[PDB]
């Protein structure tokens, strides 16, 4: 039957909430790093 | 030499602002809108914002406007009401920006935030022709945002040295300690000097004002030679010394008796200059001679191509 | 040097106003309406507003009008009835705006609000030809809105310094304190001086009037050199000093005996100028020489390209 | 300097009036009706109003009329029967308006209300050719509406200063207080002076008449330089001072020995002018020199491009 429970192959959330990022450091520079990986 | 002339404060720093704008007037010589679609699109956006909606399908072939990029230097401790100078450079195919007017371009930092608003009249120079696609506006930009700073907080201030040097840092620290109380300054590296200052913006400002005008002697930096190779320029430091050697270069020979001219050892810059001149050659030949000499020794200095 | 000449008040600030308008007359030389659709559309809008409705499908090929952008500087404390000068710049392909008339253009701020109304006659200059696509109208704009201000409220006023400097701020604070009561002023940073003033618009105005004309000596700012490279201009500060070095540049040689001219150490601007002149070169060669020298040291100043 | 010459009253204000009209005569040289449809349509409207109905489908190719825009300055306290001057500017492709006649054009304000009626004869000037597409009619417009005003009501009148200045406002307030009773005037900001006057139109008029002709000395305004860059004009204030510096500009050299001319420090305008003249250059070169100097310091004034 088509009503039997099934798990789609693309499991998990299909969405990611963006991170606001790091608060600026008052070092007097407009440029702000982003935690290099 | 004053401390201000060879050192910069940790908190004092400039920033770069960039923006897009349009220049009107120009007596023609503007962008060719056929080959510069962004000019017409931006003009239409401005007209729509002002209240005029031009139909999408239209000719719009104008020659009195030019799309430009405006660059500004956000100064340290910038205040909201202050004004700064801006540089306007043509973007498309505009012939000139002689008497153009920059119209309300927002100047933003690297964070995409509007930090200034630029508007005014461009000034450009009126066989060495002047650059007619780039001009400067004095006080053309008014600041809008203020960068937060830590100045006045803490008890340590870092003086940063241009062209770092251990001897230079030691001299600066010694001068600061002699002028101020004992242990007022301490060198952290070849380029940084940490100075202890009392808490408070006013006290820190007074201390920095006293320190900046202090007179410090400059010790011999280094034996350094600069060769441009693009502008045909050669510059030698006062510390450059020449070791005895023989050099042979194409078409160069002893005045008199032939090639392989001798170069006498020279300890001071005057002797080095006199020996090199005796080894008569144009600057272009001198660059090659210096490169070969440094490769073979006989040149007690470091040479760099700029 | 007066405080007004090197400092600006926190509350006093200018704003930029922009607007769109039309110029009539011109004895021809106006916009080509075929290539400038917005001109005809705006003229039709004006006619319809006045009471004339031109059919949509019509030729409307006129040459006595030109679409222009008008820019104005909203002055601080602008009053409703006051007038300001405006700059009118051609927008389309108009040849000239010699004797044109600007017709009732609304000047708006960055908030899209009408802050002035501009109308009047354009004045343009009558081989260095003048700019005939850009003119100025004196008192051509009448203000309509007044910007609210906090002036007279609070007890602290911030004086902002152009070309911030710790020594300059300290000097300003010392002068203010000496002239006025003890502790009247305090430097907050290299660019801001907070002055305590009594509450009240009249009292604040009197205090500012007294402070502005105060005479303050200007300490040595910095050893700075400006190279245009676009107008062929080189300017040196009075604090510029030259270190001993040897420079070789293309086609330049000792007067007399060849290249590699010696540059004597110079402490003052007069000595620097005399040494550089002895190193005979045109300004274009001088720019390259200065760049190479600064790269190699031998130049106790910071040089910037403008 | 009189108060009237540097101050304006709050209630006294001018307004702008615009209108559309037709000019007849012209000995030809009128609008090309084929390319100016609105001219023929307006002429047909006028004929129909007068009692003549031209068929819609007709040639109507006339050359003795031109569509024009008429602009007028509604003066303060305008009376119904008074007359004002108007400016008539061609709208279409008319060649000239030499001896034309403006016919009963309604002059309206920004509210779309008819404030005047303009009719009369155009006067235009009869290698610097005059503007033949724009003329002036003296007393050509008769007012129709009167703007309500609050003058005579209340007890406070605001004097508004052109080119606001704290020192200027303080001087005006001091002069008003000295001439009139104690506390008669009080400065509210750098541009506004509130004066207490007795209730009543006659009393307020007498007070304003007494105040306007009052003599007030003008303090040093500011060190300001104006560069046109469009008309090739440079103007310097009497407060401009020049700092010692060296300037090198293309093709400029010491009279005598080469480039890099020295500029002596000058405190007064005469010294500044003499030094700049010694640094011999045309106004166009002077503009670039001044820009570079101001960028590098050495110029104790603010320079603006107009």
């Amino acid at each position: 039957c088509a009503w039997i429970p099934a798990k789609p192959l693309v499991q998990g959330a299909t969405t990611a909430q963006p991170i606001p990022g790091p608060v600026p450091v008052a070092n007097g520079s407009i440029f702000q790093s982003a935690q290099p990986i | 030499e004053r401390i201000r002339d060879l050192t910069s404060v940790q908190g004092v720093r400039e920033n770069s602002l960039i923006g897009y704008g349009l220049v009107v007037g120009l007596d023609g010589t503007g962008d060719q809108t056929t080959q510069t679609p962004f000019t017409t699109q931006t003009l239409n956006n401005m007209l729509s914002q002002l209240g005029i909606t031009v139909p999408t399908g239209t000719n719009m072939q104008l020659k009195n406007v030019a799309a430009v990029m405006v660059t500004a230097s956000y100064p340290p401790f910038a205040r909201q009401g202050q004004t700064i100078d801006v540089v306007v450079s043509s973007m498309g195919n505009a012939k000139s920006l002689r008497g153009g007017t920059l119209l309300m371009t927002p100047l933003k930092g690297v964070d995409s935030q509007v930090y200034a608003l630029a508007q005014g009249n461009i000034l450009v120079g009126g066989v060495q022709v002047n650059q007619l696609n780039g001009g400067r506006i004095t006080n053309g930009a008014i600041i809008e945002r203020e960068l937060p700073t830590q100045f006045g907080a803490g008890n340590t201030i870092n003086l940063q040295l241009n062209d770092e040097d251990f001897t230079m840092a030691q001299q600066i620290t010694d001068a600061i300690n002699r002028a101020r109380g004992y242990g007022s300054a301490t060198a952290l590296d070849a380029r940084t000097v940490q100075v202890r200052v009392p808490s408070g913006n006013s006290s820190q400002v007074r201390f920095l004002a006293d320190i900046q005008n202090m007179e410090v002697n400059v010790t011999p930096q280094d034996a350094k030679v600069v060769i441009n190779s693009r502008t045909g320029s050669v510059v030698m430091n006062r510390e450059v010394t020449l070791d005895s050697c023989a050099v042979a270069q194409g078409n160069l020979s002893v005045t008199v008796g032939g090639s392989l001219q001798s170069v006498r050892s020279s300890a001071n810059l005057n002797s080095v200059v006199r020996a090199l001149n005796a080894l008569g050659a144009t600057p272009m030949d001198l660059m090659s001679i210096l490169q070969s000499m440094q490769s073979a020794g006989c040149l007690r200095a470091k040479l760099e191509i700029i």
